RNA sequence: AGUCCCUCCCGCUCGGGAGGGAGGCACUCUGGGGGGACUGCCGGCGAUAAGCCGGAGGAAGGGGCGGGCGACGGUAGGUCAGUAUGCCCCGAAACCCCCGGGCUACACGCGCGCUACAAUGGGCGGGACAAUGGGACCCGACCCCGAAAGGGGAAGGGAAUCCCCUAAACCCGCCCUCAGUUCGGAUCGCGGGCUGCAACUCGCCCGCGUGAAGCUGGAAUCCCUAGUACCCGCGUGUCAUCAUCGCGC
């Protein structure tokens, strides 16, 4: 559905086989679940306030 | 003028789409430099496409190649600057050039010189190193 | 307007065209059968490269004068393709430069400074400056920013 | 005129000789051109550490520095006698020429 | 009023002299309008375009540059011209504009070559020969 | 060859290359908007100076990023279009003047063929070629799993530029097409979403693998 | 860089440019002494400490950036063939000198590199910009001779004074148009030189002539975090001649 933007509001830490994926918490900006806070995995350099285009907002990343 | 696709100069059929410079190089014994030399001495533009050549121009190139030195080519732009037998400056092409080279190699072999032996065995002749390179088999 | 206000190549080609007229500058009999430096693979492809080379030498004498055969050879040298060996820089031949300078001296554009080299005479300076002025006048129309100069 | 060139491997000895010359000039009252510090000459020699061929190659760069000063004075009897009476320490070398 | 400024980049040293004139900017005596390549010409021209046409056509600049390459000399001349313009007009707004656009026009570039080291020296401080491992 | 006017072009305004202005350029993706730099800039040449910092390339003009990405050989340890492009002495590495000229020619061709802003077309190509999801190995417990992850905006921009440059190099490799023509064609195809483009094809490949493994 | 004089050139000189003398050190530069950067300040975290993250100012923000300095010990790791040295041995031979040959051989396996497999190019003419270092049987500007290699005379320089030394990549204009080709330059013929007492084993350079694999490379594997990596050339150590090498620029 062309993706859904969500804003990064908190960083948990690093994760992965080589510590490449950063776990963050994102609030959905638009969609049916607008404003919901979820925990999602991110690959690459990420800051606070970044906007990530998630294809779907169903699954939640596992805790560290 | 007549534009012949293929032209004959010295027993070798030259292309017609290439400039005379690179067309004359199809003849064994004539490189790019000597081709430009021969074109300049003959008086033709080196950059004209082959095929526009006329019979008179081809004949001029003929005897120019037959005796380049007497017609202006320098004495130091020749295949055989000092012939072993005659002692004159001679430029050879194709069959005559091959015959001269073979005569020289057979000369070394007959005289049993180090270079003749190396030619017979097929190993490098100019004092190279055979430890790691020149691996043909 | 002078040489410093004109691109080098656009001025050199015009100087070659103009120098074709002067009778004191003629190619040597061995010009057709020679390369421009041991580092060059194939001989020139111009049939009038002599005038271009002489114009370049004259401009060099005008700019960096006084100069000599060795320094002009250093300028005219360049990289050589040595085959499997790495590329290396080599100088150029001396006969071309020496004959060009002698012809220029005969024409009256250069003069010998003993123990120092060859320097451009007022006649050659005026000749080069006139060519440069004509070229700059031509260029000003295309590039209005050059008018103030 | 007299040109003096003074060179040494010790900056302190160099400065001592320069100061002595300056004091001589000042006491004599003759105008003196300040000490010109010429570029230092650094002789560098890079040598392989190992006396054999085994082991990773390592090198040491031994450097010897020589410092040079130049002075120009106007010739005078008392001034030149006093200058020739200089201490000229062992590690300093002095050359005097006339112009 | 003759004003002198200096710029440095790598091994390139540029001395710029600015005075009152019509807008003639010369680099080593050759007009800036015919600088080649266009990359170097743009590097040299940027500060003047930033300053504007009025200031550009109100001063004459002569720059002597030595050492470095065709880009180092261009950047050194750029720095010298920027400093000369800033000090000539005394415009804090112009200085602020220059600082926001490119801090390096007024402030030099400390970066220099790092000395080479053994193990395939002549290639770089950190370049090393390939190891066989067997 | 080219006119003396083009040879001695003299800019008088502050705009990209002195020919194209980015005032009208529009970026949609909210993720990529804060990272596609479109501030006024005459010459896209910062002499590096952004590697020291973290997220320091988020303030480098997009055209400079494109020039830097184009300045390369094409492939040395990764196969492009099922081939290696190890150009040793003929590569564009360390030739920013050549990269700059190639990008200028590509933008000219794009404007000639499209009638719109070449920088706008490049922006569109980046938006269309930026992937939105990927996959990676993550270990929980004692074993690894092939999990699906998102991509940050800067990584998306990096991937898009890399794919565009690689596609241009592959199209130009040992072909009649020149590098500028290859780059212009790749950018136009990516903008038009035609799967022929290397950038779009690779984006779709990564997207499908990520979806399958999620 | 400003100022005075002389000479020359341009659009005929309003104006602009070049060189030489006087003169200056104003800028660059060389080289001695000093300052500056110190968590010093602000916000947050930690516990109020140790400290850590970000920010202002600043040329230089967190070991300022790069180097020299290699602990008690081990590795029976390498070196007696650099010098020193215990033991053993030759001792008129293994000691000492002279010519000639070999270390340069060549079905083959391997390491590290150069050149390439082309247009992110080859060729031709023209236009630019460095640094480090070296110079007495030495560097050699400058003139004459030669097509090139190279040959004759020879100023200056024991060096911030003279020379090596007007680098290449790069930029312009023309030809080539995807082809084992104007790509690639191995391999041989002829001829001309240099060093050296001596050039065949076994040297380097130059002109013409021919034009061998190679059209991007499996498994696997190497270096690199900023003026660094990659590309491009140059200096020096070895030297009578010879650099695809080491150390540097």
């Amino acid at each position: 559905d062309e993706g859904y933007p969500a804003e990064v509001i908190e960083i948990i830490g690093r994760t992965g086989t080589t510590g490449d994926v950063t776990q963050v918490k994102v609030r959905i900006l638009e969609g049916r679940d607008k404003g919901r806070v979820i925990r999602r995995n991110v690959r690459g350099p990420v800051r606070i306030g970044d906007i990530l285009i998630l294809r779907e907002t169903e699954r939640e990343a596992r805790e560290i | 003028a007549n534009f012949r696709h293929i032209v004959r100069v010295a027993g070798v059929d030259l292309d017609g789409n290439k400039q005379l410079r690179w067309a004359l190089t199809a003849i064994k014994g004539i490189g790019i430099n000597f081709a430009t030399m021969v074109c300049r001495v003959a008086g033709l533009d080196p950059f004209m496409k082959a095929g526009y050549l006329t019979d008179e121009q081809v004949k001029k190139i003929e005897e120019i190649l037959a005796d380049p030195v007497a017609h202006g080519i320098p004495r130091w732009a020749v295949n055989r600057p000092k012939d072993y037998e005659t002692g004159r400056d001679l430029h050879l092409i194709t069959a005559k050039l091959d015959m001269a080279i073979r005569e020289d190699i057979m000369r070394l072999r007959r005289i049993r010189a180090y270079r003749g032996i190396r030619h017979e065995l097929g190993l490098p002749v100019r004092g190279q190193r055979t430890r790691s390179n020149f691996r043909r088999g | 307007a002078t040489v410093y206000d004109v691109p080098g190549d656009l001025l050199v080609e015009r100087v070659a065209q103009r120098l074709k007229e002067i009778p004191e500058i003629k190619p040597p009999e061995w010009a057709p059968f020679v390369k421009t430096g041991r580092h060059k693979e194939r001989l020139p492809e111009q049939e009038d490269w002599w005038y271009y080379r002489v114009a370049s030498i004259l401009r060099r004498v005008y700019l960096d004068g006084p100069v000599g055969i060795e320094r002009l050879r250093t300028y005219y040298g360049g990289r050589k393709n040595r085959g499997h060996a790495p590329e290396k820089f080599y100088k150029a031949g001396g006969s071309i430069i020496r004959k060009a300078l002698q012809q220029l001296e005969a024409a009256g554009f250069v003069e010998k400074v003993p123990g120092k080299g060859r320097v451009i005479t007022p006649k050659g300076r005026s000749f080069l400056d006139k060519i440069a002025t004509e070229l700059k006048k031509e260029l000003e129309e295309i590039i209005p920013e050059l008018k103030k100069y | 005129k007299a040109r003096i060139k003074i060179a040494s491997t010790n900056v302190r000895s160099l400065d001592e000789v320069a100061n002595q010359i300056k004091q001589i000039a000042e006491r004599t009252g003759v105008r003196m051109s300040g000490p010109i510090p010429l570029p230092t000459k650094r002789i560098r020699i890079t040598t392989r550490k190992s006396p054999d061929g085994e082991g990773s190659a390592t090198f040491d760069r031994w450097e010897l520095r020589v410092h040079k000063r130049l002075i120009d004075i106007e010739a005078d009897e008392r001034a030149m006698r006093q200058i020739m009476r200089i201490r000229v320490p062992e590690d300093v070398t002095i050359e005097i020429e006339l112009i | 009023r003759i004003i002198q400024t200096t710029g440095k980049r790598k091994t390139a040293i540029a001395r710029a002299v600015i005075r009152e004139g019509k807008g003639r900017v010369r680099i080593n005596g050759k007009p800036v309008e015919i600088i080649e390549p266009e990359i170097a010409r743009f590097t040299i021209l940027e500060p003047l375009i930033l300053a504007g046409e009025e200031i550009w056509n109100s001063v004459d600049i002569d720059v002597k540059v030595e050492g470095g390459g065709f880009m180092g000399q261009a950047e050194a001349a750029r720095m010298a011209i920027a400093r000369a313009l800033v000090e000539w007009t005394g415009d804090m707004s112009l200085k602020e504009k220059f600082m926001k656009y490119d801090r390096t026009m007024l402030v030099g570039d400390p970066r220099r070559t790092e000395p080479h080291k053994p193990n395939r020296s002549t290639k770089g401080p950190r370049a090393k020969r390939q190891k066989s491992y067997r | 060859a080219k006119p003396l006017n083009e040879r001695f072009f003299i800019p008088h305004e502050i705009k990209v290359m002195g020919r194209w202005s980015t005032e009208d350029v529009e970026v949609r993706d909210p993720s990529l908007k804060p990272y596609i730099n479109l501030e006024p800039r005459l010459l896209p040449h910062t002499h590096g100076r952004h590697a020291k910092k973290h997220f320091g390339k988020a303030n480098v003009h997009i055209v400079e990023r494109l020039i830097n990405k184009i300045m390369r050989s094409g492939g040395s340890h990764y196969k492009v279009a099922g081939h290696f492009m190890r150009r040793e002495h003929r590569s564009l590495n360390s030739k920013k003047v050549k990269a700059y000229e190639v990008v200028k020619e590509a933008f000219k061709i794009i404007e000639q063929r499209t009638g719109k802003n070449p920088i706008q077309v490049l922006v569109w190509a980046i938006e269309n070629a930026a992937p939105r999801e990927d996959t990676t190995s993550v270990m929980f417990g004692g074993i690894r799993y092939h999990v699906a992850v998102d991509i940050s905006p800067m990584r998306r921009l990096d991937v898009a530029l890399r794919n565009i440059a690689l596609g241009a190099s592959a199209k130009c490799y040992r072909n009649k097409m020149s590098f500028a023509e290859a780059l212009a064609e790749e950018i136009i195809l990516a903008a038009n979403k035609d799967p022929k483009s290397y950038a779009y094809s690779k984006k779709l490949e990564i997207e499908r693998i990520a979806e399958s493994s999620r």
